[PDB]
RNA sequence: CUUGAGUCUCGUAGAGGGGGGUAGAAUUCCAGGUGUAGCGGUGAAAUGCGUAGAGAUCUGGAGGAAUACCGGUGGCGAAGGCGGCCCCCUGGACGAAGACUGACGCUCAGGUGCGAAAGCGUGGGGAGCAAACAGGAUUAGAUACCCUGGUAGUCCACGCCGUAAACGAUGUCGACUUGGAGGUUGUGCCCUUGAGGCGUGGCUUCCGGAGCUAACGCGUUAAGUCGACCGCCUGGGGAGUAC
């Protein structure tokens, strides 16, 4: 029950955090792709993307750092 | 030539220069005939963690189709220049022209 | 000859897949279960709890033809996914039929809210709604006699997870699942849900538009481990349960039924 | 997993909604598995052969089932 | 010494010995109390009981400080995780945050070898 | 890789029709232009073998090509390695 | 001549390779604050570190190495192998249609290259881990297993080494022979009326038929039915040793 073969997206954006926000932990980390029920090829898409907005501190690495 | 895209933070004590700093960033681009697709003043902004000490950061995106020499000329300014805390040059496919979803 | 060919289309033709034509014919009842034959490959294995109405005992002898549904082939050996559901399919269309002059009008009794809409029930089947659907205005039937004679006036309905919340008394007045999981979020909003599959060591119930629940073994009950959910509920039914815990991340809601 | 009390909230109740959270996140078993250094090719073995055990539960069980005990 | 109404108390749980710290909410330590210390050695102070008295112990210490409040910080795997903070709660803090700290590293340094028992 | 530009640049100069682009000779440019290209590559980056293995391969092939041209037409095959500086 | 082989067009997915940047977590050390008697470790201990203030805890700094989650009998690579993110240079694979070349092919003794880990050379680096070594245990002994430390090495550059259960213990290339359940990555049509429906390609995991096999098993990715080329075996030891 992927999300983003139904919405037919080209690429996942990294600036889209809202969207982002769903497939990471409380504890920030990537939910697998068994519970979202993601397609394998989306899913690292959003990984990577999850990933770059990390790095430019749009999203946490973690819950406790600080 | 390649479309790039850009995503660079300021500190917040210099937003104020930002603009300039903008204005400055596209001129060298035109330079090169090197067109500027879109170009989004995020403003100031939380951080999810703290860069360098401090919780608020200035973002600027800005979408390129320059020559690869300019795009290293800007990095390297970028690098030597302590306003901008972080940047991220990232290449893309297509021109992408069409506003981000944090502006919208 | 084409004689078969253009009988198998023919047949094509005259069944579908849903529990949509009425063909089953119930050709052998004993208790407790029943079988029909709706030109499909084998006979349905039917529950007796499909067919009793609203007081437990049987009303469909021999020959009588219910729709069942489809789109499951082969588990091993036999044919079906129950009727009852088929059901709801009509009880879909007469919620429907509301749209056209817009006032679906039965009879709807509410007398009180699990999860902050009165229940109503529609003959046999009972259904939950949010809260403010039970009354028109803040009339509350908690002052009216118990289980009171109605209709329901719709109020709200969820549309993709099934919860509709309906209007008793005042005859005069007339990606997808996990971005916004805070509707039935806040602590203990009870839900009507029917069971799916009993793991030995959960009940997975889970109803509200494409989520998954499980009220594992802990719960169920007021004994702990003994238990074994398969003794003490049931297979495929719609019961008390409410969330307890909602994790929208790691998409696992832990409903629970000792409440 | 960081946890705030509610307001009313009971101590007990706190404590197994942190438990929750803890497991959730599986903090205990990754400290577990960082003890000590597993070399990659046990790493694997163990990926693979876990893999394979799953395998069997799911498939050859099933064939078994079918198959009534008594 | 100044009172203070609100801190922290970490609690390190290792597999041999559980630590309890309280410590005012900047960051400097109020007083201290160990399994080790409680009067249990070996076996008996890698046990959720001993942590326990540990925690009580602390909290004794900390009498003078006129600590109501309290945010309970629980570092490493042990017995001493739940019995600590239950211990804690015993002794009559509002426990306010139960927050979890262990250091996991996102694959850094190499762990010692693995035991041949 | 060899850009598409001068890909089409190359078919055009030594293929007869221009939409050939199969011609025996065409592909020996080819290959020898993407050889010139990654010589400067290599220069540069000489512990990259797998890159190194795709070119060795390329090379193979196109001495491969010049072979079979020797054999079929003895004339033609002496002007391509004058164009193309072959020794041979 | 165009069916093999290759070239061109447009896309596609990828831990494929080389180079250069950077991010966050964690360990270690240094400086300082708070604080007070234990810490650490084990089957149990002890060596060890601690009132010269450790352990714990907070602040700041240094430096190295590796990249949690994603992550998968997933992917890529000739094999060895390859895993944070970004850029630059770069090799291959696959699909879609066409268009072209016109047997240009397959295999390969010698030959040439690539080739884990350890190891060697020169110059750097050195956090963690740790052969050697030391001490503490255990023991009849313990030149081990366990504990506390700990140097080569692991890391980088450029050379050499040329081996591994370098394994699918299965040479490469091609053709042909019943099925099922998946995974992954394209692509054509279809009301995508919805996560779908019907196909058609590539790579891939498991089960199983005929057949094959000493049996175990293999089974369209053959260990089946055949062809082409190469490599290799001829009882165990002596020996993959001596010269």
């Amino acid at each position: 029950f992927c999300r983003f073969t139904a919405e037919g997206v080209q690429e996942i954006d990294y600036k889209d955090i809202a969207t982002l926000k769903n497939y990471i932990t409380e504890s920030g980390k990537i939910v697998p792709s068994r519970i979202t029920g993601t397609r394998a090829k989306y899913q690292r898409q959003l990984a990577r993307a999850i990933k770059r907005a990390r790095y430019l501190s749009l999203l946490p690495y973690t819950d406790r750092h600080q | 030539m390649r479309h790039y895209e850009i995503v660079f933070m300021v500190h917040p004590d210099q937003s104020e220069q930002v603009p300039g700093m903008i204005e400055r960033y596209t001129a060298a681009i035109t330079g090169a005939e090197g067109k500027i697709h879109r170009l989004e003043d995020w403003g100031r902004r939380q951080l999810a963690y703290p860069i360098n000490k401090l919780h608020k950061a200035h973002y600027v995106l800005m979408n390129v189709e320059a020559p690869q020499e300019v795009i290293d000329e800007l990095e390297t300014t970028f690098r030597f220049n302590d306003a901008v805390i972080r940047s991220m040059v990232m290449r893309t496919k297509h021109a992408v022209t069409e506003a981000s979803p944090m502006v919208k | 000859e084409s004689f078969a060919q253009l009988f198998e289309e023919s047949l094509k033709e005259i069944e579908t897949r849903p529990g949509s034509i009425v063909r089953g014919v119930v050709v052998a009842i004993d208790k407790d279960v029943v079988l029909v034959d709706a030109g499909l490959k084998s006979e349905s294995a039917i529950p007796a709890e499909q067919f009793k109405n609203a007081q437990g005992e049987l009303e469909i002898q021999v020959g009588d033809e219910v729709d069942v549904a489809l789109d499951a082939v082969e588990d091993g050996f036999g044919e079906t996914l129950l009727s009852r559901e088929k059901a709801k399919r009509h009880e879909a269309w007469i919620t429907l039929e509301k749209a056209y002059e817009d006032a679906e009008t039965v009879t709807g009794v509410i007398n009180g809210k699990v999860k902050g809409g009165f229940t109503v029930e529609l003959n046999g089947i009972r259904a939950f709604l949010p809260g403010s659907l039970v009354d028109v205005r803040p009339v509350r039937d908690t002052l009216h006699l118990e289980g009171k004679e109605l209709e329901f006036k719709v109020i709200k309905l969820d549309q993709k997870r099934n919860n509709v919340v309906v209007s008793r008394r005042a005859v005069i007045e007339s990606e997808d699942p996990w971005v916004a999981i805070a509707k039935r979020y806040p602590e203990g909003t009870k839900l009507t849900g029917r069971v799916t599959n009993l793991t030995d060591y959960g009940c997975f119930v889970e109803i509200e538009e494409g989520v998954e629940g499980l009220v594992h073994v802990s719960e169920m009950d007021w004994t702990n481990k003994n238990i074994h959910p398969s003794k003490v509920v049931n297979v495929g039914d719609v019961v008390e349960v409410m969330v307890l815990d909602i994790d929208e991340e790691r998409r696992r809601i832990s409903l629970g039924l000792k409440q | 997993p960081v946890i705030k009390v509610r307001e009313n909230e009971p101590f007990d109740v706190a404590l197994r909604r942190f438990k929750r959270s803890c497991e959730k996140a599986g903090v205990l078993a990754e400290v577990r598995r960082r003890e000590f250094y597993e070399k990659p090719t046990t790493e694997r073995k163990r990926a693979k052969a876990s893999a394979v055990k799953r395998h069997a539960k799911k498939l050859a069980r099933e064939n078994a089932r079918r198959t009534r005990l008594y | 010494r100044k009172q203070v109404s609100d801190g922290v108390a970490h609690i390190h749980a290792s597999f041999n010995n559980t630590i309890v710290t309280i410590t005012d909410r900047q960051g400097n330590a109020l007083g201290w109390a160990t399994a080790g210390g409680s009067g249990f050695r070996g076996s008996r102070k890698s046990t959720p009981f001993a942590a326990q008295v540990a925690a009580e112990r602390c909290a004794d210490a900390v009498k003078e400080y006129g600590i109501k409040n309290l945010e309970v910080m629980v570092k490493g795997p042990g017995p001493g995780r739940e019995s600590t903070i239950r211990a804690l709660n015993a002794a009559g803090f509002r426990i306010t945050n139960i927050t979890d700290v262990t250091p996991i590293p996102h694959n850094g340094c190499r762990p010692p070898k693995k035991r041949r028992v | 890789s060899l850009s598409t530009e001068a890909t089409a640049k190359i078919v055009s100069e030594f293929g007869r029709d221009a939409n050939d682009t199969g011609s025996t000779e065409v592909q020996v440019a080819l290959l020898t232009a993407q050889i010139n290209h990654l010589q400067g590559h290599f220069a540069e980056h000489k512990k990259d073998h797998h890159s190194r293995r795709g070119l060795l391969r390329m090379v193979s092939q196109r001495r491969k090509l010049l072979d079979y041209l020797k054999r079929k037409d003895v004339a033609r095959y002496t002007q391509l390695i004058e164009r193309l500086g072959l020794r041979r």
